[PDB]
């Protein structure tokens, strides 16, 4: 659906059939419900106890075929321009994607062999850091978050005696705003994520009734305005 | 359904926006009668009885057809005096038996009479024989007739 | 249109002729039916239990719309040569709000 | 039923007015109503749970009938054209149908013989892949998606020391929009999935009455406007 | 009962005894509410949890009598006319009857002999088709449904070295519509499914009194107007 | 009890005018709420489950006297005039009675002896036919229903090696319509089923007051024109 | 939404504070008639 | 504002044309829209039922 017909059927939806019955919502407002929609509905559908089928991302054809046109491979950049601190001694820090949104597969080539990588809890690096040898099994590599500017920085624990010369990422690319119209023609200087102009819908048009209605449910619950509502759909914002 | 709404009828009434009008009135009725006339039918709708014609017998029995155009009737105590232009220019009296109009015609002549101008009357009645009808046009002298 | 009424033709009941037209309108419809009673089959008209109940009229200019509007003119009468009187009581309108 | 049938019985069943003089409900929103209620119902009857029955695509004979009209068999083109980057070294990126709505079989055709399609999840494929071999079994082959340009990019991950002649994708095709007058007419550039002429319903006649009751309801539903009913019926809407 | 019968007997229900106290329905009207009516009437008895007893369509003397007049037995006819693309190497084209609601048996004549036909569902396909031999049993053959053209189009994948000679298919026949009377001679241009004309139900005379009692209510429901009516019977539609 | 009883104790118990000039509840009216009552007496009777008692058709000795009146025994006629097509190779087509409501014994006498007719479902047809002999037991004969028009037509799979002489059908007859007087004298072309002259009931005495509180409780349901009310008493239409 | 009111309209009306003022009556109207004229229109606004 | 209303000319009926503008304001603020009717686009006004 083009941003017109995301715009057009919202109003056969939240003002009663296209009637003027309802209280009436300005193309920025449409556009801003819209934004947050869909990244609801990202984060739900993503999540399995957060939808209403218990399913995540590839637990069924639906849910792949839903995340299939954010899915991005990209490969992670050596961050040896800033000379940080890192918590572990073998930990060779490098900088992801700077449109990532949720991480789903991490691989290594090192010189033995490429090794999956398994990101690791601060629980679980106590653990295995207290143990005689305090390195991964032969066929994965570590990975905890340091210390990031602006950005996302992780340190990847491979084993001793490797070299890291690369490091893919597969993620979920953070999706861009649905915009229905010029916002600077009428709005002064009004920006949903940095763009003041027409911005159509990066997701495969099956999960878009999904973010619409999604939209219209939000709009309705913002302007009935009782706490309750509000907090009612607010649980579905995680 | 859902819902309902009585009407009563206790008159009719115009001029008044359709948005709102009063349930209780109807707006535009033909030939009916709210109030109760020959039987207990009053605030309920119910018909017009219509007319019966009386023939106009003179006293020998004969049909007596009226001339043309009235302009004017009287009634003094039970005679009907009409003023009828037509051919001639007539007067009748009218009084009406038990089933027919004992009609005679008092004059038939050329008393000038128009249309443009009917007929204003006003009857007395002093005694048996002297039974006066004055009546005006606007345009003629007034007369008298017993 | 549910409405009580009765006709009669000297001292007799009538229990078959009420009314013979139903013309109802508003700024945008107009529909009219004859206002038969056929004991069978449906008809516009249909009496039970000493109660007259009319479907009123659709639209002419499509003949399945409804007479939706806020408001409307609702016009009983009879057409057909006849002498009864027709008492006519009241009468209830029942719509959908 | 045709587009006039759809119309007509959508008027019956919710009575509305076909005159303008009062507008009534009009040609747009019913067609924007009965596509929304026909997603709704493809959604809901390929996942067992999203229905009363808990019965599938192929759960039962009338769901079988139900996507008959939508199942479409079509090759994977070879997107050999842009060098981008994958997951996997041995990942050839195969473009899919642009009109595809879900998968349901997948085939490719190597050197070895043909080998039927796993759809790898995130985690299975890290799992997989932290063993020795890290090779399929011998007659399946594994799938998982990749940066995609406005339509859907696969990595096929053969074994190696094997090549790929053939990708056949089995798959639901998106449905065509249901709407009942050229908009173009009276409605000056309003679109419905970017079409604006008469389009009749692609599916069998068996779900023409369920998209129809379920049109009713979303109408119903909308119109009435009130938060309870459109997140209720909003539930329906995966 | 004639269609004279299903009129007539529709306002001895619906409008308050023929009292014409309910709001009155046109022919066009009960006609599109009895055709809703027997669809409606034969999805619910023929899956079994669709109707109140739990039986389906051979689970009592009573379901084997109410589609003994919908059940008919006609010939596949090879699709050799349009060279279109198979998902299986083996499979044999073949083109359903027009008139097809639900298939209930479908059997193949082959050189070898008859071979009964099993409707092999998307993951059963998969799971049979990742192991050594990936044949149907001696006495059984699959079928899936292919890229279809307003019509049924259903792959025979039958066992190689062996030849398709004949295709049988038993099914339930759509019905035909209800309609009681001449719906051009007052309404315009109406159908019910591409028929103007009066048609007379085309079933057996035992389950006329559960569509008129279903057209009944359905038309008491579609006339209170509520939205929890209209859902709430929507519920029986499938 | 007969026709002017009927009229009269459901004027008894329903509390109607026998007068013309009030027109109360006529006779065309309570002569269709008698027989839809006694189609629903019968339905309910007939499946165990429909009832309160949870007895079906020879399931206590009231229910044997309560369908004794319409048990009938008549013989198939084979219907070798119409050339058409059968689903088995073996299948001898008979034409069933014209007046037939439910089957409940069938029998097939052969030259090799009486056989009893088992009416084997749809998937019972494909499981057995999935087996190296795919012939009934010795001493039984299969039947599937097939294509019929305007009547039933029944498929009789007996097995192999062996002629059909005679088809007996002993099932219940379809019950004639309770009407209380000639419709034809003041309703002017008004059926039932087809009748139009006085019928009286064909059943037992002993069900005629089940029949005549049905009819009441039918006629009350409906003259309220409550939906609730015409749901609940749709449910024991079956 | 929340809340309604209906708005009547059996005159024109000013010199009353607007906190105060009466939804039967109209602030300021320019060329209409409240009165049936040419028309059954009393106490609907109509042209001039 | 939910309002009834209707323009004629001479005895024909106008389902399009009421009103041209709507001024609404108070100690602070002001607003006002042309009350234009597009059937198929959202508009300041629209008519239904």
């Amino acid at each position: 659906m083009n941003v017109n017909e995301f715009s057009n059927e919202f109003d056969v939806l939240y003002n009663n059939i296209m009637s003027n019955a309802a209280p009436g919502l300005n193309e920025y407002e449409k556009s801003v419900l819209l934004t947050k929609a869909q990244e609801e509905i990202v984060k739900n559908y993503f999540e399995p106890a957060g939808n209403k089928y218990g399913k995540g991302l590839d637990d069924s054809p639906k849910r792949q075929i839903d995340f299939s046109e954010l899915i991005k491979v990209g490969e992670g950049v050596l961050n040896t321009s800033a000379p940080t601190i890192t918590f572990d001694k073998r930990a060779k820090v490098y900088d992801l994607p700077a449109d990532l949104f949720l991480v789903i597969n991490e691989a290594v080539d090192t010189n033995a062999g490429t090794k999956q990588i398994v990101p690791i809890s601060y629980s679980d690096y106590t653990r295995l850091m207290s143990r005689p040898y305090k390195e991964p099994v032969k066929y994965q590599a570590w990975r905890i978050i340091t210390t990031s500017i602006n950005n996302i920085s992780v340190e990847l624990i491979v084993n001793s005696n490797e070299t890291i010369t690369d490091y893919k990422v597969r993620y979920i690319r953070r999706p861009a705003p649905i915009i229905t119209t010029n916002l600077s023609s009428e709005y002064g200087d009004v920006t949903i994520n940095g763009v003041s102009t027409v911005s159509e819908c990066e997701l495969n048009p099956i999960i878009h009734s999904e973010i619409l209605q999604r939209a219209v449910e939000l709009a309705k619950a913002a302007y009935q305005g009782d706490l309750q509502a509000s907090v009612e759909l607010g649980q579905r914002s995680e | 359904a859902l819902k309902k709404e009585q009407h009563f009828f206790k008159g009719m009434q115009r001029d008044l926006s359709v948005s709102k009008f009063n349930p209780e009135y109807a707006f535009d009725a033909q030939n009916i009668r709210i109030t109760a006339r020959e039987h207990d039918t009053l605030l309920s709708v119910s018909n017009e009885k219509g007319n019966k014609e009386i023939p106009l017998q003179s006293p020998s029995g004969d049909p007596v057809v009226i001339d043309g155009v009235l302009l004017g009737q009287n009634v003094l105590n039970n005679y009907v005096t009409l003023f009828t232009k037509g051919t001639n220019d007539n007067i009748y009296r009218l009084e009406n038996k038990g089933t027919y109009f004992e009609t005679l015609i008092l004059f038939s002549g050329n008393l000038n009479f128009s249309t443009d101008y009917p007929i204003e009357s006003i009857s007395v009645y002093e005694n048996n024989n002297i039974q006066k009808v004055y009546w005006v046009d606007g345009l003629n002298q007034a007369r008298v007739i017993n | 249109v549910e409405f009580r009424a009765d006709s009669w033709d000297s001292d007799n009941l009538i229990s078959n002729k009420t009314f013979d037209t139903l013309d109802v309108w508003n700024e945008y419809q107009h529909g009219t039916t004859p206002l038969t009673n056929l004991l069978g089959h449906p008809s516009p008209l249909k009496k039970k239990f000493r109660i007259w109940r009319a479907n009123i009229p659709r639209a002419i200019a499509n003949n399945r719309d409804r007479i939706r509007n806020t408001w409307a003119y609702i016009k009983l009468g009879m057409n057909t040569p006849n002498t009864y009187r027709t008492e006519f009581h009241d009468a209830i309108i029942h719509y959908f709000a």
